[PDB]
C-alpha cells in the first residue's frame, strides 16, 4: 500500500 | 514501459457531502501512473449546467502536475465555486453536471462527470423561490454514487506533435 500525495500546482506553465 | 494509456483514472473522491451551491468544490483525485510522465498532467473542473451549459460552461480552477511518478497519484483538487449571478435564483435549483478532466500536453483522455442536486433546504424556499438566489441555503449534494467516466484514446510520449489544439471556429 503506497500513495503519492504530489504537489499539483495552480496552471504556473513554465517552458 | 508503455501499457496503453500511461495514465488511468482510478476514481475521484467526492469530499464536500452535502456541501453548498457558493462553497469549494473539493474532489481527491487517484490515478495510476504506468510510467513517469515525461509531459504535464493538467487537472481542471468545468460547471456545466445539466447538459449543454444554460450557465454557459466554466472552468472553475486548474491544476498541473509534475514531476508524476509511476504508481497511484492522490491528491486533493479544489475548485472556486460558481457565483449564481451566472443562474438565476430558479435557473441554479436544477441538477447539473460537473466534468472533472485531464488533459496531457493538451490531450485530453479523462473527462468524468458527476450530477449534483441543488436545491433549497428549506421547504419555504424550495416551493416558493425568492427573487434573488440566497445559494447560501441552496444545498449541492454530488451523486457520486454515480461516476460519469469518459475515456479518449490519446497517444502518450510517442506522439507526433502535429494537431493538439482545437480548430478556433467562429461562433456566433
Amino acid at each position: 500500500l503506497a500513495i503519492t500525495m504530489l504537489k499539483p500546482r495552480k496552471k504556473a506553465k513554465a517552458l | 514501459g508503455a501499457m496503453g494509456s500511461i495514465v488511468s483514472l482510478l476514481g475521484i473522491k467526492v469530499l464536500n457531502n452535502p456541501a453548498k451551491f457558493t462553497d469549494p468544490y473539493e474532489f481527491e483525485i487517484t490515478f495510476e501512473c504506468l510510467e513517469s510522465l515525461k509531459h504535464d498532467l493538467e487537472w481542471k473542473l468545468t460547471y456545466v449546467g445539466s447538459s449543454r451549459s444554460l450557465d454557459h460552461d466554466q472552468e472553475l480552477d486548474s491544476i498541473l502536475v509534475g514531476p508524476v511518478p509511476v504508481g497511484v497519484n492522490k491528491f486533493v483538487f479544489s475548485a472556486d465555486p460558481p457565483s449564481a449571478e451566472l443562474i438565476p435564483a430558479s435557473e441554479l435549483v436544477s441538477v447539473t453536471v460537473i466534468l472533472l478532466s485531464c488533459s496531457y500536453d493538451g490531450r485530453e483522455f479523462v473527462r468524468v462527470g458527476y450530477y449534483v442536486n441543488n436545491e433549497y433546504d428549506e421547504e419555504e424556499l424550495r416551493e416558493n423561490p425568492p427573487a434573488k438566489v440566497q445559494v447560501d441555503h441552496i444545498v449541492r449534494n454530488i451523486l457520486a454514487e454515480k461516476p460519469r467516466v469518459t475515456r479518449f484514446n490519446i497517444v502518450w510520449d510517442n506522439e507526433n506533435e502535429g494537431d493538439l489544439y482545437p480548430p478556433e471556429q467562429p461562433g456566433v
